């Protein structure tokens, strides 16, 4: 039958989020909040086109807007957030249960200069 | 029904308590205030992504961001 | 004789294990869900004489789906290929065939 | 260094079976107006080891079994099971947290007649195959209340791992909600173990045709299935508390609560006469199951009720 | 037995066979012959001795092997299609799979070694019920299955069957043995015109069900098992030796009488699709057929065997047994044929 | 196809000519019979799990259930056998002849 | 008197105290100084091999934070 | 006391549910770059293999249409190593 | 038709049913004391 | 060598059925059956199929063949054993043989020769096992499927006491 | 993995302490003894009572083998479907009790 169409390998190249899962986890919910609109514009084009490869410029928006999340959180709340990032990093199943001041704190310090 | 029932808990006392317990089963889930929070509990617990709508431009009853105040909202679950 | 009861009655008795890409619970597809959803809207209502000479693409890349003869078929003969080509030298694998990489995310 | 982890955990496990032994015969000595053993080591200290080292170089009894293939097949499934139910309990960390722990140790425990069934058969005796077959029927009779108690209480966990059922307990242990399950649970595992007061098998045995090596075996396999039920009670019903930075608390408290309770086997076998076979069967099948069944249709029914479903996770 | 126990385990077996017949997914289906299988193995143990447990055992035996043929037919299926809809097999190794497990449910032959066995242990009422309401299973799957089912092999099982249920049912003086090759050629016949016009299997069907329950019915009105018994019936009742004469010679297929009706059909369905050769070996086999069933006439009703001196007593009784709707079957089961295009009703 | 299934179908057809093979019990077929639905369970399993077909996940358990409650069934009639001829030979089933 | 039962329960409580402090000890030891991560669901495990790429040792029990990115 | 635990055991699976779906468009972008990637890095491979074979056109799709399809642990991990073919499919069910 | 295979077959009973064609003895020996010869029934 | 397990278990599944499908005696019998039970559920457990293997373990080799052995011990109690043994595995190590030498048989279907890891899928199911929540839709949408099997073990009941009774 | 590698680890320390036991004292010689139970030579009557209660086991087994996903079952949308069908299992199980109940099932083994 047919060739199957991929794009190159410089087509792919995009800066990551190179962090860890706790660090995601920990700063999700602003995460969530904060990076909306290219995420759902990412997510429905995801469930419309049933490809990823003409999702790709979407996906790329996506990880630039993450990245500019995470600059904005470096920038004014970098202590805080390590405090409580660690903190969530500590346990196994990554409870947030366990960790409720210094959410509190980076809440605080997010809400506060940002 | 009074002297029976005496008679049977003086005899058998065990099958006495498993009869109203399952009768206890039965019955009371149908008699309670809380049995719709279970059900409103489960339907509001999200195991899949909410797959968002493309914007027709008629939709007064679904938002455009999770932090708007149109939407289900769990307020009752918080408070209960 | 196929007493269709629950056609008559209008009762979902066994309908709903019936095909992969009927209702799931937590909305969890199949692998195979969209080959088997387009068999289905395909060969609906003509009949199974017309069904099978007629749905035939769509019901061979679905049992393709399922068994993947041709997919495995094809990676025994580029892994045999690149074996020969191992074994008499003529080739070598890059070091993202190896594991030396540091792989994408 | 996984392996220092099996070892660490399956060493102390036949160190706590050996001393068991010594913790059963000073306390069954004392609630006898007697003396436990305190002639041997100081204050009876040497006495599971002197007790080893008799069992191990005693003659081998060597009938001309039926079977020599289960002869040796029954002693290493008792020891391989006996062994095996203690890797996924938490305490407070699981060696093998897995999300169907309680799952597997029923179906583990449930596969530790097979021992007593083949040590059976190994033997010539068709009174020692009488004898195992009336122990087989005991366990898995009581088989039977132990999955039925079980899932009613892990209708209150949400899932079948073993690692969710302190999280479960942190706010009230879950005996205040489920204790005739928490007392029929007891009476049951005391039961599965041929435990008194349901040892027939020692008011003849089944499998007194091995010699004193193999005995020992089959003796310590039993232990460890003691012990395990204890820790395994513990853990599901009088559950501790766990703080994440300081892991020796869960240890030390699960470790005296299940002390206490083998204590309370020790101290239940010294306190009431054997049941008669059919009366263990009519406290299975006609008090026990009744309730079981009833418990847990009100135990299925309750946290509809009460808006209280646990969570999956 | 206990009759509100007897009442729930018949209700048992017809409710197996209702998830048979109405059910659309694979696994209903097997657990319709699982809970079928289940309930109908106490009413062969009904009475209590050595022979009917054998006869269950065998039973249990032939029906658990073809059940799991039939769910190892039903994976295969699901492996080359990917669902459950009992309809069309995907693959000719499950057809295959599935003909063989509906012929050992059946009984055809080669696999016929258990009917006559299994029939001739258990009681006339059990018996009635094997050959008779255990048929209408199988044979709905395969009316649902034509799609997929091989034509040698079918045919290859039809004509086997007829000719092993023609030469078995000579040799025989009891009529148990009798009646079940009696039922292993007319299974033949059923499945034979299967993929030509499944109608004419489905009236040959009924028009089997009302012969058999006709003739178990009239043995079980005179208690009689063996030849040597019925053939006291003319001191005892002759309407009984007339009723079994009559439904003896429909059963054969002789005219005017609806026994000729069904293999008429069938012969009629298979000349349309130029098989000529068949059809005609099918009839000369059912001679064979025909022959024991003459023998039965002769033993009963065309002649006077000596009887004993006890009949005297018996004489004095009148049969108090409910002969439930044995005037309606005879007379369904003998006057039929001037109604023979009432056919398109099972179309 | 996959080479587990194989394997799987080989062992259902290796406990199906077992079956189909009487040496001197009965109890040995009605091991033969729980083979062969082993077998089945495992090759029933090994395709519902790598459909994903998710509804499929319980009817191996119905099958388990079903000829479990079958085997049950089959056992009772076998000890009906042995209380009526000491053992459980099949060699003793063979008062249907005539 | 009664308090000799206690040195067999001493060393029966020692040595059913050492499995659970010794598979603490070693999770802690094996993994960075925090608990062992849980998998028990392919969202975990998934998170986990995601930690186990961007940590760049092939290990997923080293953390990148804030300090990866720019 | 069970009530009042397991209400607020359900509101915090809410919260780490929601955490999850906060994280899954970035994990799904990451997730098709990684198998494009794999994918692209197969078919040049394939191209530097595939030379000797008479007859045999690199990337030609096994089904007849043009939808994609979501590609197999064979199609991933095929040219890879056994310790990622390990890690890969049977990482999650090996896990302790 | 009786041949030389099926020449040994004997008709069976006119009811179906076929003759039947005991209890357990433990001898508790002396292994205070005291020989029990006991006769059971389950 | 490790990518090949669930081939491995596969092939001592086929050797323990010829193990006791040759049938030495029901008690060797219902060993090999246990032995086979296990690697079996391996098999069923190297899919990500926890629950069912569980189910093996609890109910198949924990009830059922608990049963078998049980009716074994009371109701019972050479060299085409040990020929047929060796003749079904001498057929089951050719076949393969001839699938290592040469990646592809056909018995009666045609059959890969590398591993079946190949054939998984590559994604994740998020805070569920898809195995368990389709047992979990037993109560929610199998509700006919739980009313016959209700009934048809209640029926096995009545049966059972039924037929074992004498009377 | 390391599951399979704890399992041969305790199936090798019960193998290697079996060994132990079994050849331990076969250093010691002691003699060859001849050495040639309360029944002399009768042959093992069967029990009905015991098979009776295997079966109940088993039938009762099988039940709660549906009864196990209920945990996982309480997180469903369709509550009173699954709070209705999960009554009637255990229902079942205790009108099947009750049958073996009331037809003698439960005697002399109760
Ligand atoms: C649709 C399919 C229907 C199939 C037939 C259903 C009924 C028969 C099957 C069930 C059964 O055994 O019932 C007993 C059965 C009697 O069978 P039996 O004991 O063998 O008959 C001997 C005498 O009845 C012995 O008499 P008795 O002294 O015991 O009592 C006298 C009794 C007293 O009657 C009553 O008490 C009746 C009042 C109550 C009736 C029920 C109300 C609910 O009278 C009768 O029952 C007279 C016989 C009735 C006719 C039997 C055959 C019916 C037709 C069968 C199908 C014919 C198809 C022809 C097609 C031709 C072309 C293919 O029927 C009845 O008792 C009532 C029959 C009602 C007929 C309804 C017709 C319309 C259906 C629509
Ligand atoms: C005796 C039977 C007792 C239980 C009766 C049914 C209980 C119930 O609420 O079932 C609803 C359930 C489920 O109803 P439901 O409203 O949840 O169905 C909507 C569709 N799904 C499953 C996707 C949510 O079953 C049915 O409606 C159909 C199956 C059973 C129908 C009745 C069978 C009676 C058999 C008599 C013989
Ligand atoms: C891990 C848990 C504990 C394990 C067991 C305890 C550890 C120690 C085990 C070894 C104990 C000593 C060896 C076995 C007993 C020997 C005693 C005996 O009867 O000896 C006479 C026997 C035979 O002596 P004999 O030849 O005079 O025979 C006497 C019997 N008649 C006369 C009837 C023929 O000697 C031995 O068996 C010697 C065995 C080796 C000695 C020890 C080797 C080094 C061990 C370190
Ligand atoms: C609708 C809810 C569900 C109901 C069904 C399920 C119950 C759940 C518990 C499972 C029980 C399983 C076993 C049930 C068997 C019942 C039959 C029985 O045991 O009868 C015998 C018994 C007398 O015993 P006997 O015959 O001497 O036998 C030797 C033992 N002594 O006879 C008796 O002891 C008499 C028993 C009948 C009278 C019991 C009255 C109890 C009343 C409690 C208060 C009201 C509760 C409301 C619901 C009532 C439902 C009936
Ligand atoms: C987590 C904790 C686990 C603990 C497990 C063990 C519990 C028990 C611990 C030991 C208890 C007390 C041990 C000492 C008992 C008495 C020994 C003794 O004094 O023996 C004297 C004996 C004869 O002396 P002799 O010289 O002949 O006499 C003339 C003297 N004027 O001379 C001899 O007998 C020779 C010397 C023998 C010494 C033996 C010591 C005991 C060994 C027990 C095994 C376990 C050891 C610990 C293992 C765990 C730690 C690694
Ligand atoms: C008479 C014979 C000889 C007798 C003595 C020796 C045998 C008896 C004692 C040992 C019994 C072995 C039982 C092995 C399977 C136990 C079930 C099991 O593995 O469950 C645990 C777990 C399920 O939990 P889960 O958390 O989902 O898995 C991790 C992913 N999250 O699953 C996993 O984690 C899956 C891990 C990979 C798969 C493991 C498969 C193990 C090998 C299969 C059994 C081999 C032995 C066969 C015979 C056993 C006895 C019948
Ligand atoms: C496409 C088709 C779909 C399905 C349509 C309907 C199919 C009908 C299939 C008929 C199957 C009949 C099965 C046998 C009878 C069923 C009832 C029963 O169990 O009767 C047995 C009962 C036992 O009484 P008992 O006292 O134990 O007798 C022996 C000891 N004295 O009582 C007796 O023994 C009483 C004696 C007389 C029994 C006569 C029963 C006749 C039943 C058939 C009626 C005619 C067929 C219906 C029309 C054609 C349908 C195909
Ligand atoms: C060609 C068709 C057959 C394919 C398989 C052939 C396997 C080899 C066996 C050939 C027959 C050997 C034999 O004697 O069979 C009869 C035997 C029962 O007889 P027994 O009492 O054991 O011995 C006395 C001799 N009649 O029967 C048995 O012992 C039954 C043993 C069956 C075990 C099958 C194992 C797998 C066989 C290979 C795969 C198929």
């Amino acid at each position: 039958p047919g060739i199957v169409e991929l794009p190159s390998l410089e087509d792919l190249k995009v800066q990551e989020v190179k962090v860890s899962s706790s660090v995601l986890k920990a700063a999700a919910h602003h995460y969530g909040a904060q990076c909306d609109k290219p995420n759902k514009e990412f997510m429905l084009c995801r469930w419309e086109e049933k490809d990823p490869r003409r999702c790709l410029e979407e996906g790329k928006l996506v990880n630039q807007c993450a990245l500019e999340f995470f600059r904005q959180i470096k920038r004014h709340c970098a202590e805080p957030f390590t405090e409580y990032w660690t903190c969530i990093d500590y346990s196994g199943l990554q409870l947030f249960r366990r960790c409720r001041k210094e959410q509190a704190q980076f809440d605080k310090c997010v809400l506060d200069k940002l | 029904v009074a002297a029976f029932l005496k008679n049977v808990w003086a005899k058998e006392p065990v099958l006495v308590a498993s009869f109203a317990i399952a009768g206890l089963a039965v019955i009371l889930p149908t008699l309670s205030p809380y049995t719709k929070y279970s059900l409103m509990i489960n339907r509001a617990t999200p195991y899949n992504y909410p797959v968002p709508l493309r914007d027709d431009g008629n939709m007064p009853d679904v938002p455009s961001h999770p932090q708007d105040p149109q939407g289900p909202s769990l307020e009752w679950l918080k408070r209960l | 004789p196929f007493f269709d009861v629950q056609k008559k009655l209008g009762v979902d008795l066994d309908h709903w294990m019936t095909i992969q890409s009927a209702e799931q619970p937590h909305r969890i597809p199949a692998r195979c869900h969209a080959f088997e959803k387009e068999w289905i809207e395909c060969a609906h209502g003509i009949g199974s004489i017309r069904a099978e000479k007629e749905c035939k693409i769509e019901f061979e890349d679905f049992r393709e789906c399922l068994l993947r003869q041709k997919t495995m078929k094809r990676l025994n003969a580029i892994k045999r290929q690149r074996d020969k080509l191992i074994k008499e030298g003529k080739y070598t694998p890059p070091p993202h065939h190896s594991g030396q990489e540091d792989l994408r995310p | 260094m996984f392996m220092i982890n099996v070892l660490t955990l399956i060493i102390p496990i036949l160190l706590a079976v050996a001393f068991l032994t010594l913790v059963e015969r000073k306390v069954l000595g004392y609630m006898q107006f007697r003396k436990g053993p305190n002639v041997v080591g100081p204050y009876g200290l040497l006495q599971p080891i002197a007790d080893a080292i008799k069992l191990f170089i005693k003659e081998p009894l060597r009938p001309a079994t039926s079977s020599i293939s289960m002869f040796i097949l029954a002693p290493i499934l008792a020891l391989t099971l006996a062994l095996t139910m203690w890797i996924p309990l938490p305490m407070p960390y699981p060696l093998i947290n897995m999300n169907l722990g309680v799952l597997f140790m029923l179906a583990m425990s449930s596969l530790a007649v097979y021992s007593i069934l083949w040590s059976g058969w190994a033997s010539n005796s068709k009174y020692a195959l009488i004898g195992a077959l009336r122990a087989v029927a005991q366990t898995i009779s009581y088989e039977v209340t132990l999955a039925i108690i079980l899932l009613s209480v892990l209708l209150m966990n949400g899932s079948f791992t073993l690692s969710t059922l302190i999280i479960t307990q942190e706010q009230v242990w879950l005996i205040f909600p489920a204790w005739p399950l928490a007392m029929m649970w007891f009476i049951s595992t005391l039961a599965e173990t041929n435990r008194a007061p349901f040892d027939l098998t020692e008011g003849s045995g089944f499998n007194v045709e091995y010699a004193a090596g193999p005995f020992a075996l089959f003796f310590m396999a039993e232990y460890a299935n003691i012990i395990m039920m204890n820790i395994f009670t513990t853990t599901l019903f009088l559950g501790a508390f766990h703080n994440p930075y300081m892991p020796e608390l869960y240890t030390i408290n699960f470790t005296i609560k299940s002390l206490l309770l083998s204590i309370t086997f020790l101290w239940i076998r010294a306190s009431y006469p054997r049941f008669r076979y059919d009366q263990l069967m009519h406290l299975l099948w006609k008090n026990f199951l009744p309730l079981t069944l009833a418990l847990c249709m009100w135990h299925v029914s309750l946290p509809i009720l009460l808006s209280s479903i646990p969570p999956q996770t | 037995m206990n009759p509100i126990i007897l009442i729930i385990i018949l209700m048992t077996v017809m409710l197996g066979t209702i998830i048979v017949m109405i059910s659309t997914h694979w696994l209903l289906i097997w657990i319709g012959f699982e809970m079928n299988m289940l309930a109908i193995i106490p009413i062969m143990m009904k009475k209590h001795n050595p022979r009917a447990t054998e006869a269950s055992t065998k039973y249990f035996l032939t029906q658990s092997t073809a059940s799991m043929l039939l769910m190892m037919a039903i994976i295969i299926n699901l492996m080359f299609s990917g669902q459950w809809t009992v309809m069309k097999l995907f693959n000719p190794m499950a057809s295959m799979l599935m003909t063989m497990a509906l012929a050992m449910k059946l009984g055809m032959a080669p696999f016929h070694f258990w009917v006559p066995e299994v029939t001739q242990g258990i009681p006339l009422s059990s018996g009635l019920i094997l050959l008779t309401w255990q048929k209408l299973a199988p044979m709905s799957v395969l009316y649902q299955i034509l799609p997929s089912i091989n034509l040698d092999l079918i045919l290859t099982l039809s004509i086997l069957s007829i000719t092993i249920g023609g030469w078995g049912g000579l040799n025989q003086t009891q009529l148990r043995k009798i009646m079940a090759y009696s039922s292993i050629a007319h299974m033949g016949w059923m499945t034979a015109v299967l993929l030509y016009n499944p109608t004419m299997t489905l009236l040959n069907l009924i028009i089997y069900i009302i012969m058999t329950s006709t003739m178990f019915t009239l043995f079980m009105a005179n208690s009689t098992t063996t030849t040597l018994s019925l053939s006291h019936t003319w001191n005892k009742a002759p309407i009984m030796t007339i009723l079994v004469l009559i439904t003896l010679l429909s059963m054969g297929g002789l005219p005017p009488l609806s026994g000729f009706m069904p293999k008429w059909m069938i012969i009629q369905e298979m000349t349309k699709n130029d098989s000529i050769i068949l059809p005609t070996l099918m009839a000369i086999t059912a001679l064979l057929n025909l022959y024991f069933y003459m023998r039965l006439t002769y033993s009963t009703a065309l002649t006077m065997f000596p009887s004993t001196n006890n009949m005297k007593m018996k004489w004095q009784f009148p049969t108090t047994k409910r002969m439930t709707l044995l005037p309606t079957m005879t007379v369904l089961s003998t006057m039929l044929l001037p109604l023979t295009p009432i056919l398109s009703i099972l179309e | 196809m996959s080479l587990v299934y194989m394997n799987i179908m080989m062992a259902f057809t290796v406990s199906l000519t077992g079956l189909l093979m009487y040496r001197s019990h009965l109890m040995s077929s009605l091991l033969c019979l729980e083979g062969m639905m082993l077998s089945l369970f495992i090759l029933a399993t090994l395709m519902i799990l790598n459909s994903h077909f998710t509804l499929a996940s319980m009817m191996p358990i119905i099958l388990l259930v079903f000829a479990a409650c079958e085997a049950a069934l089959g056992l009772s009639l076998l000890v009906m056998v042995s209380n009526t001829y000491g053992t459980d030979y099949v060699q003793n089933l063979n008062l249907l002849q005539c | 008197m009664w308090f000799e039962v206690l040195p067999g329960i001493a060393v029966m409580g020692v040595c059913l105290f050492i499995p659970g402090m010794a598979t603490a000890r070693i999770h802690r030891f094996s993994n960075g100084g925090r608990e062992k991560r849980v998998a028990h669901y392919s969202y975990q495990w998934y998170l986990m091999e995601r930690d186990r790429r961007v940590s760049g040792v092939n290990r997923y029990y080293v953390s990148k934070g804030l300090e990866n990115i720019d | 006391s069970m009530m009042r635990w397991n209400r607020e055991r359900r509101r915090l699976q809410i919260e780490d549910f929601e955490a999850r779906i906060a994280l899954m468009p970035l994990l799904q972008a990451e997730k098709d770059r990684r198998v494009l990637q794999m994918l692209r890095e197969n078919l040049e491979e394939e191209a530097t293999i595939m030379k000797d074979v008479p007859g045999w056109k690199v990337g030609e799709s096994v089904f007849h249409t043009t939808r994609w399809v979501t590609p197999m642990m064979g199609e991933l991990y095929g040219l890879r190593t056994g310790e990622e073919i390990l890690s890969s499919t049977y990482g999650f069910i090996w896990y302790t | 038709y009786p041949t030389k295979e099926t020449a040994h077959w004997k008709p069976p009973p006119w009811n179906d049913v076929d003759p039947p064609k005991s209890n357990l003895t433990l001898n508790f020996g002396p292994q205070g004391v005291l020989r029990l010869v006991m006769e059971l029934s389950g | 060598m490790m990518t090949y397990i669930v081939f491995i278990l596969s092939i001592i599944f086929v050797m323990g059925f010829v193990g006791f499908s040759s049938k030495p005696s029901p008690i060797y019998g219902g060993l090999g059956l246990i032995v086979s039970g296990g690697v079996g559920c391996g098999i069923v457990l190297n899919f990500g199929g926890s629950f069912l293997g569980l189910m093996v373990f609890l109910i198949y080799l924990g009830g059922m063949m608990v049963v078998f052995g049980y009716t074994t011990a009371m109701a019972t109690e050479n060299k085409v054993v040990l020929g047929t043994f060796i003749t079904g595995l001498l057929m089951e190590f050719l076949m393969v043989y001839y699938v290592l030498k040469d990646k592809e048989v056909e018995i009666v279907f045609k059959f890969n020769g590398m591993g079946d890891w190949v054939i998984y899928d590559t994604g994740d199911s998020g805070f569920f096992s898809e195995e368990a929540m389709g047992i979990a839709a037993l109560y929610s949408y199998g509700t006919w499927l739980v009313i016959v099997t209700g009934w048809s073990l209640l029926i096995g009941v009545v049966v059972i006491m039924e037929i074992t009774r004498g009377n | 993995m390391n599951l399979m590698i704890t399992l041969l680890t305790n199936f090798t320390l019960a193998t290697l302490l079996v060994t132990i036991a079994f050849w331990l004292p076969q250093l010691n010689v002691y003699s060859e003894k001849t050495s040639p139970d309360p029944m002399g030579s009768a042959r093992l009557p069967f029990s009905m009572k015991f098979f009776l209660v295997a079966i109940t086991f088993l039938l009762f087994d099988l039940e709660i083998a549906l009864l196990l996903p209920l945990p996982w079952a309480s997180q469903t949308t369709n509550l009173n479907t699954m709070l209705t069908m999960a009554l009637l299992l255990i229902f079942l199980l205790a009108v099947s009790l009750a049958y073996e109940w009331t037809q003698k099932g439960l005697e002399w083994t109760e």
